[PDB]
């Protein structure tokens, strides 16, 4: 029965003497139910990070070693609940019937335990689903200045899984884990309200470490959410985890490391901050069929300042993930919503994360838009543009309008295919730019009402057959005959 | 025993040795005496760390000049506590709860510890209810939230305090509830001016003023906000009052924390700030909130060091807010008051589902025009407007008129200009900016749009200018 | 990347200044004997290009001041990180 | 005569041994983690002799669950990996364990992963072009058979896609052995490469060694040495031509920087370890052809934050015979491969080796592109019409040249949906000679985007209404 003693304490860090057999990363019990984690083990003492309510810690208090590393409860009961980084409910809805427990620091699937990302994870957002497609098992970074719509993209993605959930089929369902790190409490409540209004709490768990929480909780919260999601992933389920946001977790980890007097590096961050994020994000994986074929898709969020993507943490996370959607306030204010900077945003999985029809109608959309932006900048003050350049500019303007999309307005994959088809096949070239949006919507509605077979074919077969394409061209021309261009 | 003794003094930080078994708890208030004549006083120390070997490190609320090693330190057994109740209204307090306008007042009141947990997450409810101000720019682009958190960011001398006075005038005067003002690390003469102005406007009887200003040790400048928030929390949780909480300036709380962290021997974070910057801001801000059925409308001024909006202090403050008015030095240089950056400012309720489709559409059009105008500044700086396309020239003239019309003659600006302020109904603001974006005033000269109220003011000013 | 962007802007402004000064001198010559003529459409080219050259000079000056502020600040921040690491290892 | 763990801080472990049994530097030691969930055997590498029979070591696996005072065993040797023809077709980790068939290679000959580089007198400069079929590479950054090739770039500019392209074009028909070292990169990418090599039937000739970015710093430090040891065995013992691919070598340096301060080293500039250049020199100088023994090595070098002045890429530049430098600016324009033709270089691009015609055409392309870069800001502000006639002609030519340097790659079809192409060097030289003379000035610039040779150009032009 080893019992240590608090030899000093302060700022959510304690130093404990004794406990000769304590493990690294072991969970420690301080009196009054306070919990800590042993991080620094040296001959003199143990450095411990207190996981909340450290104001009760005192010199001389007895510290008991629980004999277990950081672990959290896991199971289906967590769906629809708000919990803290220890898995403890905070929504006031009673206990959570855990299926089992899971250590936070379990190794990610090996290179031979995986299979290539091949299944789409539809966000419902044309820009993302067409130009930066996300597959199941992918890590797509949502990065941008504040108020650029990062949380909007992630919450819309969670909401867009409602139909898949209603299918009832585990191969189609996606279970969502939303991790709120350092957010104000009312903001988390508003995200929860948005999910509830959209029917997403049926399949969503929130791991919340609000700004009032100890830096230990903010450091742990992504790992807790990851463990919860991994329990489902290793059981054949598909999971989507959102980290909102990893910058705050990096800050919390830096605070902890500096308080433990570990030597600092760039921007005073600890040496292993990149390792923190990389170990976190490599647990998002697409498992091999031998392991059940489950997947966890990561949507980390990074906030930059002054669009400076060359800061330390943004650089780390960009180098970790399978692509990124760069959101920019300049694009946002210009009406480009989602404010995705096409030139520098990319998905490292590509067409494998798209259905065949989408890959067909959007194979070169991102490159075309990058070239269009280049030409628009270059030809800004040209007075005599040639025919080819003028055609490219007009097409690009129509495509940019096509990719604009309001919040809380998901498009089913078949509808996205039809819209991108309108764009890239030249059917918008006769429509005035300012009408494109309206045209698109109207056209889709029309197809929805009298030609739902096109949507049904795209949905069932994941393809646009030649006959269906001819029918769609005919329907588009007939609709154009009557469309009223303001 | 039970009594400690000073072992180390390093500025406003004191190390105190206590007997075994009598080490005070974190945040306990201890008392020491300085006897040297001119500086004689009772120091209130706040336990900040347990150093080991029965030593504690404490932050002094008063300057430690004249303190001697070995003097006796007594543990009150509790943290700093301030008077609460209806009686704090109409009175000025320091960070310790002492009444300055009437020494000894409030000693018999109920006393609340200044440290406490924020509301439980289950009690938090998002607030989406516009708090109309009558300021065109705020109402259109950054609508304030009733029961929400508003911040006014800005560099030195760009108008944060004048805008706080404006919002006290527009919101506190007609307020049916209680008001709390926290002067944090700001000018003492500004505190005196506010006290006198509130007395003149008869708003003082409804207002509790708490001041820990510039000429204070960093501990007091760190704790005064908590003391004022404790009074506000009493009003919110014990009386069901709607509470207005004004803080000027919360950056000073962060800066005092940085000074103290340096004095406590902690390893610095980026830009020399305390490692616990985000944690401290989180504790304070999370306490500053409404709860289900209990409203606190909080407005905070946030200084921006060296006009650097990337500085860690404002950067961590941004996340805690429902509405953010960013004052710009560039806008200020144009003479535009309030010196709001219409592109950088934001509001969580500026979305169509809350403010309606027309308000949202007009705001988005204004923002698009201003953004386009900003994008063209590279060309304009060199060549002027004469090289742009016809569409861009039209947009630039529109944008100049819009940016001028976002200015307003404020109620609190009379003292500087002698011109009485104006109040613009939100509906008139929406209509006026719709017409502006549509080009219905493209013929009027630019100056007609400068520092005025609604459309009648624009008509009168343009007529005075000949248009 | 701030300093790199500022230096790119300084190079751009310098090139613009050179071109506008050349154009102003050419316009001077042509006076004795396109749309870069200031408010003419709304001699004039000479005045407009003199104005543009002065504006580019002012822009270069301001950008150079900003670049020197950034250069000094980067030296200071780098030293701060180096000395912080050294102190923590002390 | 075993040691015991004294201190544990992240991936660095202090171990005390009996006097006279201190393990030699770089020796591998074994320690047990017995906690059931994390139970494993840690391999520690001795980094320093701290004195008093204490050694500081770097763990190869995560130290979570490790306990102070547990037994540490000295293997008496450095980390060693299996070598021989048997490593072909199999996937290993930095420690030599086979991932695809655990236990495989246990009985092979084993070689220490720490080794001195070849002697200077054994070094012979390599000047022989390795034709790839990529227009930009073959024209402006010609690769060297048996030489050192690097792809520099910021995050996500196409280093990995180009590495896979070079595995496709060079390794598929290689008559020797290939070694791929995944150094601190994505596990998904490793699985993709493994499957793709199996599909291409190139795996049977390829040894894969993976240490992923999710591994502790020690593994990311040593995986490159392990792969390089396998390659060195093929170079010096089997005496066959070897292809060595490393993605990403910067991770090596980064891993070394992650443990530097934990090892007690004062940081150098930009947060790097003081030993940056020296450790890089050891490793890189081992990656070389010797007289009669060829290693063609291709290294992806991450450029932090796109900053080519960063000490890591700046120090790496000195170790290469050819460098293809990828640019974010080029990437964002949609030009793939995102090669910066002005910044890239090759030591065999001179008339003596590549011939007068190739050198002349390459120099003319570089001159035109440099002039276009110089003119870009003017075109942005004043517009193209204010250029001289010759400058307008040069700008049109340069836009076509820069587009024609882009190419549809075999490895890119997963992204574009377009199948790749290969262009012979003679055709590339002739096409760019024609382009620099303005023979294609009449075709739309969009005709030159992401195509192969002149036949592709003609077809795309006719698709665009030109000819
Ligand atoms: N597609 C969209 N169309 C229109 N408005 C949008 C869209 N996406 C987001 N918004 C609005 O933009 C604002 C920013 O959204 P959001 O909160 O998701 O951004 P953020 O980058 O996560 O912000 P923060 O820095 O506050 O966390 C909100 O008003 C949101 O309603
Ligand atoms: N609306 C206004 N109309 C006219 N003058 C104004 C207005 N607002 C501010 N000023 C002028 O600017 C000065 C500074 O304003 P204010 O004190 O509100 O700035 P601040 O941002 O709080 O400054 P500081 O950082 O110094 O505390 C005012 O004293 C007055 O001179
Ligand atoms: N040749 C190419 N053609 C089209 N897209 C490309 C090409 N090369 C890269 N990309 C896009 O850019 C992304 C980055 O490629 P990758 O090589 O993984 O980046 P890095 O340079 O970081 O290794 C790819 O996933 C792909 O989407
Ligand atoms: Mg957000
Ligand atoms: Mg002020
Ligand atoms: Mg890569």
């Amino acid at each position: 029965e080893e019992i240590g003693t608090v030899i000093d304490a302060g700022d959510g860090i304690a130093h404990v003497e004794g406990l000769p057999s304590v493990m690294t990363q072991e969970l420690l019990e301080f009196p009054g139910g306070v919990l800590g984690v042993a991080l620094n083990l040296d001959e003199h003492s143990v450095g411990a990070v207190i996981l909340g309510e450290f104001e009760k810690i005192e010199e001389g208090q007895q510290v008991k070693r629980t004999g277990e590393v950081l672990s959290v409860p896991v199971g289906d009961a967590f769906l629809g609940r708000v919990v803290n980084p220890l898995g403890q409910p905070i929504d006031g809805q009673g206990d959570i019937a855990a299926e089992t427990r899971r250590a936070l620091e379990l190794q990610a699937p090996s290179v031979v335990q995986r299979q290539s990302v091949s299944e789409p994870l539809q966000t419902g957002i044309k820009a993302i689903d067409a130009m930066t497609p996300i597959g199941r098992g992918q890590r797509q970074l949502i990065i941008g200045d504040r108020k650029t719509g990062k949380t909007a993209v992630c919450v819309d993605t969670i909401l867009n899984q409602r139909e898949a959930w209603l299918t009832g089929d585990p191969k189609q369902q996606v279970r969502c884990v939303y991790v709120a790190i350092g957010q104000k409490g009312t903001t988390i409540a508003s995200v929860k309200r948005a999910l509830e209004e959209g029917g997403a709490m049926e399949y969503t768990t929130i791991v919340a470490a609000p700004a009032s929480d100890a830096a230990g909780f903010k450091w742990l919260a992504p790992y807790t959410g990851s463990a919860i999601g991994q329990h489902w992933m290793y059981n054949g389920k598909h999971v989507l985890i959102v980290f909102d946001d990893l910058s705050k977790q990096a800050d919390a980890y830096r605070a902890i490391s500096l308080l433990l007097r570990r030597p600092p590096g760039r921007e005073a961050f600890p040496g292993d901050v990149f390792y923190l994020h990389s170990r976190l994000l490599e647990r998002c994986a697409k498992l091999s069929d031998e392991l059940g074929g489950g997947s966890m898709t990561g949507l980390p969020i990074i906030e930059t300042k002054a669009n400076d993507i060359s800061a330390f943490i943004p650089t780390n996370v960009i180098s970790i993930t399978d692509g990124q959607c760069f959101l920019e306030s300049d694009l946002f204010n210009q009406g480009v919503r989602p404010a995705i900077n096409v030139g520098v945003s990319v998905s490292r999985v590509g067409g494998a994360a798209q259905i065949k029809a989408m890959k067909e109608v959007a194979g070169s959309l991102r490159l075309d838009l990058s070239q269009y932006r280049e030409l628009e900048a270059f030809a800004a003050f040209a007075s005599d543009l040639d025919a080819a350049s003028k055609a490219q500019l007009d097409r690009g303007a129509r495509l940019v309008e096509l990719l604009k999309q309001p919040q809380y307005s998901p498009l089913a994959v078949e509808e996205q295919v039809v819209a991108i088809f309108l764009g890239t096949q030249g059917h918008l070239d006769s429509v005035p730019v300012e009408d494109v949006q309206r045209f698109e919507s109207e056209l889709l509605e029309h197809v929805k009402a009298s030609h739902s077979d096109i949507f049904d074919g795209i949905r069932e077969t994941k393809k646009l057959s030649e006959e269906a394409e001819e029918k769609l061209v005919s329907v588009i021309n007939e609709f154009k005959k009557g469309f009223q261009a303001s | 025993k039970t009594a400690g003794r000073v072992v180390r003094i390093t500025g406003p930080v004191v190390d105190v040795e206590f007997p075994r078994g009598s080490v005070p708890e974190l945040f306990n208030a201890l008392h020491a005496e300085i006897t040297f004549g001119a500086l004689a006083k009772t120091l209130t120390l706040e336990v900040a760390q347990h150093l080991g070997d029965s030593l504690v490190r404490c932050i002094s609320m008063q300057p430690t000049d004249g303190l001697v090693r070995g003097v006796e330190v007594t543990d009150t057994g509790a943290s700093i506590s301030v008077p609460v109740g209806d009686g704090v209204k109409g009175h000025v307090f320091n960070a310790l709860g002492d009444c300055l306008d009437d020494p000894g007042y409030g000693k018999d009141f109920e006393h609340w510890s200044i440290h406490r947990k924020p509301p439980a997450f289950s009690d938090l409810e998002p607030r989406t209810e516009m708090l109309e101000t009558g300021l065109k720019v705020v109402d259109l682009l950054t609508p304030y939230v009733r029961g929400g958190k508003i911040a006014l960011f800005g560099g030195a001398g760009v108008g944060k305090t004048v805008l706080i006075q404006e919002m006290i005038n527009r919101i506190a005067r007609n307020f049916g509830g209680t008001s709390v003002f926290a002067g944090v690390g700001e000018r003492t003469r500004e505190g005196n001016d506010l006290w006198v102005e509130l007395a003149d406007a008869n708003v003082l009887k409804d207002t509790a003023l708490v001041f820990g200003q510039m000429d204070e040790p960093p501990g007091t400048r760190m704790r005064v906000a908590l003391s004022a928030l404790t009074m506000a929390e009493f009003f919110r949780d014990e009386q069901g009052q709607d509470v207005l909480l004004f803080i000027d300036n919360i950056f000073r709380f962060t800066q005092a924390g940085s000074e103290v962290s340096t004095l406590l021997g902690r390893m610095p974070s980026a830009v020399g700030y305390q490692p616990t910057l985000a944690d401290e801001m989180g504790e304070l801000q999370e306490r500053i909130t409404s709860t289900r059925g209990r409203s606190i409308t909080s407005m905070q001024a946030v200084y921006v060091p060296a006009d650097d909006y990337t500085d860690p202090a404002p950067a961590t403050t941004f996340a805690h807010l429902d509405a953010t008015t960013e004052l710009s030095r560039a806008v200020f240089s144009k003479g535009i008051f309030p010196a709001v950056d219409p592109l950088a400012s934001s509001s969580t309720i500026l979305d169509p589902a809350i403010v309606g489709d027309e308000h949202y559409r007009v705001a988005q059009e204004v923002i698009r025009i201003l953004q386009r105008y900003k994008d063209l500044q590279d060309i304009i700086a060199i060549l002027g407007i004469d090289e742009l396309s016809e569409e861009d020239k039209q947009l630039v003239n529109r944008a100049r008129r819009i940016e001028r019309f976002l200015s307003q003659n404020m109620m609190a600006a009379e003292q500087f200009t002698g011109q009485p302020g104006s109040t613009v109904p939100l509906k008139e603001t929406i209509e006026a900016f719709d017409k502006l974006t549509k080009g219905e005033f493209d013929h009027l000269p630019e100056q007609a749009f400068f520092l005025i109220g609604g459309l009648d003011d624009l008509a009168k000013k343009a007529e005075s200018l000949g248009a | 990347a701030t300093l790199r962007e500022l230096r790119g802007r300084i190079r751009s402004a310098g090139s613009i200044k050179k071109i506008t000064k050349a154009q102003e001198l050419i316009a001077t010559s042509r006076i004795a004997k396109r749309g870069l003529c200031g408010a003419y459409n709304a001699a004039s080219r000479r005045r407009a290009m003199k104005s543009a050259t002065d504006n580019a000079d002012d822009l270069i000056k301001a950008l150079t001041l900003a670049a020197n502020r950034e250069r000094q600040a980067q030296i200071t921040q780098e030293i701060s990180e180096i000395v912080g690491g050294a102190n923590a290892l002390a």
